[PDB]
C-alpha cells in the first residue's frame, strides 16, 4: 500500500507501543535530542519528551542495569545499543541480571526488557564494529533473539518484543534502515504483530532448501532468482528468530527439498549455521537429505578495512550460488 | 513498671558534601525496642544454624553469613517504609527476613528444597520478596539496578526510594562510578549504601583501595559515614537519607561501617588475613545486640530477663524451621524446567541428550 | 611414578615459565596472599614477590585492559579470572582490544597474553557461576582457546599457553583441580610442551568415535569402560584444543569406526557440539558415517540449586552411554 | 635580526590536590617554535586532504578529524621523549604523525591501500607506530591499556613515562574509574588525559556528565586543567606532568580544553547540538595554528613571509603524499588472511565457503 524503510518501520513499532503503554520508555545515546545515531528514534523526544525518551551517557554497564532495574521495577524499558559490539561492555547484566532472574526467582521477578540496536557488518567500519552477535546470545537460555530483516519483520517483531514480558534482543542490520519495502495495510495498523519463534518462506522452492536471517536474506533472493533462470528453484526461508528457532518449518522444508544450505553474516565456527546444521542431523529431516548440508558465512578472519578485503569477508551472492551448485552437483 | 520511651545519644556522622546531617539525639519507644531486638536476634540465630547446616552438608555452594551485621539490616529497615525498595549483594540472609520472609522459607531454601522461597532453584545468593531484589552474585551489578528500580520511583511519583547495597571491595567495580553519574544527572531518589566490613573476600581495603574513605567515592554525590554497630545510628541516618530523596534532592551515598564475624564465606577459615583477636575485640566491643540489650536495660525500657525470655522463644522459632527446612523434600525433577519465562504458554526445554525432555510453565 | 594434581601441575607450569623468563608474571584476585582462590596460585607469592605476583582489586575490565597494555609493551601477563563467568565484564578487553590487534595492525604489535581461571558448572554454585564460555570464545579469531582435562593436560597447555605470543584462553575445570593422576616422566620435565591444535586419543576403539573436552572427557572414558563389557568399543578423543580444534583426528577417527557422538558440559544451541557436528557432514569423513552424529550436552536451562535438579542439568555417564546405545542401534 | 628565543604568558593551570602547578611562563626558540608550526600545519592540512578523499569515496567507513585540537597532539609530543609512551582513542590522525609515521603511510591506510602503516587492514581508527598504540575504536578500552602500558615501564625500570588520553565523553566509562584505582594504588607513571572538546559525538558535556570537571574526575589523583588551544600550554603542563610521573609519585590527570571544527565524524554535520556561529567564532580567537603564528611574528622569532613558505612546503607534501595515497594499489587478496597470529607456522583460513581458503601467515 505504500513504501516504508526498515528504519522508518522500527520508528513507527516504537511510536504505536509508547503511545499504547505509559510505561513504555526509550534509553540509550542519541536516541532523544539527535533523533538517533541512525535516526531509527527520529521525532519520538519531540513527541513525548524527557520522560519516555532518554539520552544516557556512554556507559553501557550502567544503563543497561539501570534498564534492568527499571523493568524488575514494573517499567517496560527499550535499550539501545549504538551497535551491538558495544554490548559486550554491558552483556552480564543481559546475561545474568536479565535472562536468568525469573528463573533463579522461581516465577517470581519477571524482566520485561527490550535491547536493540544494529549487529553486524557494515561498511569499511573495520574489526572491532563489524561483529555479529546472533550466536551469542542465541546461545542463552532465558533470553529471546530475533533478527529482522525487512520493514516487516522489523515493525512487526519490536512490537511483540516489547509486548513480551521477558529479555528480548533485537539484532538489527544498518545497511537495512535505508532500505524501503512494499508496506500493505495489515503492517500499518497499530495492531500488527509478528509471533516470536515463527520462521517465513520468503519464497516457494522445490529444489533446495536456502536458510538464513538479517541482510543475507535478500542476497538469497538474489541468489535464488539468477538460479531460477537456470531451472533451479529455491526455498528461501527467513528465520525471523534465533532463539528459539524455528527448526520446523526448516525441516518441513529439508523433506521437499532434500537439500540445504545455511547462510549467515557471522564467523562460521560455532555460528548460527553450526547449530541448524546439528539440528538437522539430529532431527527427523536427515533421512530426507540427498547430499550433506554446507554453511555459506563470513570469512573466518577480523573484519579487515581495505574495500577488497571487507568484499571477500563477507558472503556475497557468487558464493551463495557456488555452494548451492556444489550440493545439487551441477 | 518500664518506661514507655527514653532518649538516647548517637554519634555524629562524618559529612561529605551536606551542611547539616542527621540528629545526634534520638527517642526510642519500648515497643519498637523490643521489635528490633527480637529482629537481630533472629537474624543471628539464623545464621549461626545456617553454619551449622553447612557443615553437616545440608547446605552446598555459597554461604556468605551477615552475623555481626545485624544492626545494618534491622537498621535500614527500621528506617524505610514496606514500598520503599531494597537490593544488595548475595550476603542477604537478614535482608531477605527484615524484608518479610520467614526463616523457615529462607532455610528451607538453603536447604534446596521445595519450600524455599526461590522453589529451591535460587539457593543462598538467590532470594526474593516484595520490594527486595536480591540477593544478586555478579560484584558490583546490583547497584545499576538499585539506580533502575530508583528511576522506576521517580517515574511512578508514588514517593518511594530505593536502598542499593555493596561492599567494599564492589566499590572498585566501575558500573557503581556509571551508576553514580547518572543518578546524579537525573536526580534519581537512589541512596548508594557502601556496607564497609573491612575486607574484599580476603583483601583488606588498604590493599584493594587507593582511598577508603568509601562515603566520598561518590565525588559530587553526597555522602555520611556511619556507625554500623548501633542500630539507632543506622536507623536515624536512614530516615535522613530517605527524606533526603524523598525531598526530590537526589542520591546519596552511606558508608556503614560493620564487621564480618565469619570468613568470606564457608571455605574461608577467615583468619589468613587477619587476627582472631581483632575478630575478638569487635564482638566484645562493638557487637550491635549486644549494644541495644545495655540501652534498653540501662534506661529501664526492657529487663534483662524479659531479653532471655525473647531468646528462648527466638531459638526455638530457628529450631522448628531448621527441623522443617532438614525434611521438607526436594523439589520435583518435573519441574526442572519450570519459570525460564513470564507470561508464555508452556514449552518443552531440551535435557542432557535430545531424548531427554522437561516441560516448561510460567 | 609421581602423582599429581590438576591443581599441582597448574602450579607447576606457571612456576617453570616464570623462572625460565623474568618478564612473565600474574596478575589476579587473590592471587598472591590469599594463595589463589582455589588455591592454584599457592606459594608463587612467596617465592617470587608482589612484583611477579599482583593481588588486583574486584576491576574485571579494569586489570584485563591493563594485562594487555602490559603485553602489547613488551611483558608476558597471565591474567587469573575467578571464574570465566566473570570475565563477561572484560570480554571486551579480550576479544577487541588483545585477540583482534595483531590483524588490525598488520602484524606489527602482538599481543602475548594469557586468561585462565575455573570454566563451566561446580557444585551448587547455582545460574550465575555455572556458565562454560567454550563456544563463546571459540568463536572467535585471533584467539586460541584450550580446555585441560588431566594434569598432563594441564601443565602442557598452560606452558605452552604461556610462550604463545598470541592471546591465549585457558577454560579450567574447578572439580578436576583436586583430582590426581599420575604424572610420567615426561611431564615432569620443565621442557614438557602440548602443542596447541592437536587432539589426544584417550582410548583406542573400533566402534565408535566420541569426542569431548574438560571434565565431561572422564565420564567417557568411564562410559567407555562399561560399554567395553559388553563388547562395545569406545574411541575416546580429548579435544584439548578449542580453537584450533583438531578436526583431522576427530576424521580420522570416524573413517574407522562410522559413529559419532560429543560430549560437552555447555549449553546446547550453538555450542562445542554444534560445531563438530557441522564440520563433520562438510567434510571428507561424511561418507564414512554409518548412523547421524548425536550431541550430549548440559540442559538448555539456567543452572538450578537443587542437588537434584543440578544432577540432572549436566551431562552423566548414563546419559553418555544412552547417546551412544541410540547411535548403535543397541 | 630574527631572536633566537622569546618568553611568552600561558595561562595558569587550575588545580586538583596540587600545591603547584607547571609555570606561567615559558621560553620558546626559533628553532623549536618553526619546528612547533610546521608540525601543526602538516596535521592540519593532513584532515583537510582527508576530508576531501572521504566526500570522493576514496576513504570509507569512519573519519574522525582533529583539526582544531592541534595544540594537543603537537603540544603533547614537544614535550615527552621518543622513548616515552602514548595512546588514545580514534581521532589519532594528528598523533600518528607526531609519533614518527609519515603522511603518506597515514594516507595510504584511509585509502585503504597497501603502503598504509597497517597495509589497509585497520583505516582510520587503527594504526600503530614506535612507542604509539593506536588508534582505538571503544570508547574507555584504551584507558585501562595505557596504564598497563605504564605498568610495563614501571617493570622493566626505565624511567619511561605512558600517555593515555580519552574524551569528555569517555569520562563517563566505568573502566577509566577502576584504572584511576589500581593507578594510585601500584603508583603507575601513567598520565591520564582527557581531550575536552566539549561534546560526545552528540552529547554536550552538561548533559551527559553530573560534573564537568573532568580533571578532578581522578578524585585522590591529583590533577590540573589546560588550555588546550595553546601549543604551549600544552608543552609545559606536559613537561610537568611528565617530570612529576618520573619522580615516582605515580598518576595525574591532564584535561586538555579543546574543540574540534568539524562533526563527530564524515556523517555528522556538527550543527543539530551547536551553533556554526560557535564554531567559528573558536577558530576566529582560539584556533592554535593562528596563535602561534601571531606570538612567532610579534617576537620575531620569524617572519611572516618564513612562516608562508613553510605552508607551501607543507601543502606540497600533502599533495605528493595524496597522490600517492591514491595511485597504490589494494593489498592483494592473497594476503586476507594473513597476521592473524604472530610467531606461528602458516595456515589456512576459512573463506565465505568451505571451498575458499585464505593462506595466513604471520
Ligand atoms: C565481577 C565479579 N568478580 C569477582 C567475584 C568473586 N567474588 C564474590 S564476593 C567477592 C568479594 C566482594 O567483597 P565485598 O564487596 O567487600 O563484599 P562482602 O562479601 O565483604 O560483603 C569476590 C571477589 C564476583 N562474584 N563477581
Ligand atoms: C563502548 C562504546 N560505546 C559507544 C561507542 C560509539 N562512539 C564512538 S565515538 C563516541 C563519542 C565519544 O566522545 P568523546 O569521548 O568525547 O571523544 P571525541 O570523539 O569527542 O574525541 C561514541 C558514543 C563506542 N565506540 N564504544
Ligand atoms: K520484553
Ligand atoms: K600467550
Ligand atoms: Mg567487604
Ligand atoms: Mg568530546
Amino acid at each position: 500500500s505504500l513504501q516504508v524503510t526498515v528504519r522508518d518501520a522500527i520508528n513507527q513499532g516504537m511510536d504505536e507501543e509508547l503511545e499504547r503503554d505509559e510505561k513504555v520508555f526509550l534509553l540509550g545515546e542519541e536516541v532523544a535530542q539527535y533523533d538517533g545515531a541512525y535516526k531509527v528514534s527520529r521525532g519520538l523526544w519531540k513527541k513525548y519528551g524527557d520522560k519516555r525518551i532518554i539520552d544516557t551517557p556512554i556507559s553501557e554497564m550502567g544503563f543497561a542495569g539501570i534498564a534492568v532495574g527499571a523493568a524488575m521495577a514494573g517499567l517496560r524499558p527499550i535499550c539501545e545499543f549504538m551497535t551491538f559490539n558495544f554490548s559486550m561492555q554491558a552483556i552480564d547484566q543481559v546475561i545474568n541480571s536479565a535472562a536468568k532472574t525469573y528463573y533463579m526467582s522461581g516465577g517470581l521477578q519477571p524482566v520485561p526488557i527490550v535491547f536493540r540496536g544494529p549487529n553486524g557488518a557494515s561498511a569499511g567500519v573495520a574489526a572491532q564494529h563489524s561483529q555479529c552477535f546472533a550466536a551469542w546470545y542465541g546461545h542463552c537460555p532465558g533470553l529471546k533473539v530475533v533478527s529482522p530483516w525487512n520493514s516487516e519483520d522489523a515493525k512487526g517483531l519490536i512490537k511483540s518484543a516489547i509486548r513480551d514480558n521477558n529479555p528480548v534482543v533485537v539484532l538489527e542490520n544498518e545497511l537495512m534502515y535505508g532500505v524501503p519495502f512494499e508496506f500493505p495495510p495489515e503492517a500499518q495498523s497499530k495492531d500488527f504483530l509478528i509471533p516470536i519463534g515463527k520462521a517465513k518462506i520468503e519464497r516457494q522452492g522445490t529444489h533446495i532448501t536456502v536458510v538464513s536471517h538479517s541482510r543475507p536474506v535478500g542476497h538469497c533472493l538474489e541468489a535464488a532468482a539468477v538460479l531460477s533462470k537456470e531451472g533451479v528453484e529455491c526455498e528461501v526461508i527467513n528465520m525471523r528468530t534465533i532463539r528459539p528457532m524455528d527448526m520446523e518449518t526448516i525441516e518441513a522444508s529439508v523433506m521437499k527439498t532434500n537439500h540445504l544450505v545455511t547462510v549467515e553474516g557471522g564467523w562460521p565456527q560455532f555460528g548460527v549455521g553450526a547449530e541448524i546444521c546439528a539440528r538437522i542431523m539430529e532431527g527427523p529431516a536427515f533421512n530426507f537429505l540427498d547430499a550433506p548440508a554446507v554453511r555459506v558465512t563470513g570469512a573466518d578472519v577480523p573484519m579487515p578495512y581495505a574495500k577488497i578485503l571487507e568484499d571477500n569477508s563477507i558472503p556475497q551472492v557468487k558464493d551463495i550460488i557456488f555452494a548451492i551448485k556444489k550440493t545439487l552437483n551441477i | 513498671s518500664f518506661a514507655n520511651d527514653a532518649t538516647f545519644e548517637i554519634k555524629k556522622c562524618d559529612l561529605h558534601r551536606l551542611e547539616e546531617g542527621p540528629p545526634v539525639t534520638t527517642v526510642l519507644t519500648r515497643e519498637d525496642g523490643l521489635k528490633y531486638y527480637r529482629m537481630m536476634q533472629t537474624v543471628r540465630r539464623m545464621e549461626l544454624k545456617a553454619d551449622q547446616l553447612y557443615k553437616q552438608k545440608i547446605i552446598r555452594g555459597f554461604c556468605h553469613l551477615c552475623d555481626g551485621q545485624e544492626a545494618c539490616c534491622v537498621g535500614l529497615e527500621a528506617g524505610i517504609n514496606p514500598t520503599d525498595h531494597l537490593i544488595t549483594a548475595y550476603r542477604a540472609h537478614g535482608f531477605t527476613f527484615t524484608r518479610g520472609l520467614s526463616v523457615r522459607e529462607i532455610l528451607a531454601e538453603l536447604t534446596g528444597r521445595k519450600g524455599g522461597c526461590a522453589k529451591g532453584k535460587g539457593g543462598s545468593m538467590h532470594m526474593y520478596a516484595k520490594n527486595f531484589y536480591g540477593g544478586n552474585g555478579i560484584v558490583g551489578a546490583q547497584v545499576p539496578l538499585g539506580a533502575g528500580i530508583a528511576l522506576a520511583c521517580k517515574y511512578n511519583g508514588k514517593d518511594e526510594v530505593c536502598l542499593t547495597l555493596y561492599g567494599d571491595g564492589a566499590a572498585n567495580q566501575g558500573q557503581i562510578f556509571e551508576a553514580y553519574n547518572m543518578a546524579a544527572l537525573w536526580k534519581l531518589p537512589c541512596i548508594f549504601i557502601c556496607e564497609n566490613n573491612r575486607y574484599g573476600m580476603g583483601t583488606s581495603v588498604e590493599r584493594a583501595a587507593a582511598s577508603t574513605d568509601y562515603y566520598k567515592r561518590g565525588d559530587f554525590i553526597p555522602g555520611l559515614r556511619v556507625d554500623g554497630m548501633d542500630i539507632l545510628c543506622v536507623r536515624e541516618a536512614t530516615r535522613f537519607a530517605a527524606a533526603y530523596c524523598r525531598s526530590g534532592k537526589g542520591p546519596i551515598l552511606m558508608e556503614l561501617q560493620t564487621y564480618r564475624y565469619h570468613g568470606h564465606e564457608m571455605s574461608d577459615p577467615g583468619v589468613s588475613y587477619r587476627t582472631r583477636e581483632e575478630i575478638q575485640e569487635v564482638r566484645s566491643k562493638s557487637d550491635p545486640i549486644m549494644l541495644l540489650k545495655d540501652r534498653m536495660v540501662n534506661s529501664n525500657l526492657a529487663s534483662v530477663e524479659e531479653l532471655k525470655e525473647i531468646d528462648v522463644e527466638v531459638r526455638k522459632e530457628i529450631e522448628d524451621a531448621a527441623q522443617f527446612a532438614t525434611a521438607d523434600p526436594e523439589p520435583p525433577l518435573e519441574e526442572l524446567g519450570y519459570h525460564i519465562y513470564s507470561s508464555d504458554p508452556p514449552f518443552e526445554v531440551r535435557g542432557a541428550n535430545q531424548w531427554i525432555k522437561f516441560k516448561s510453565v510460567s
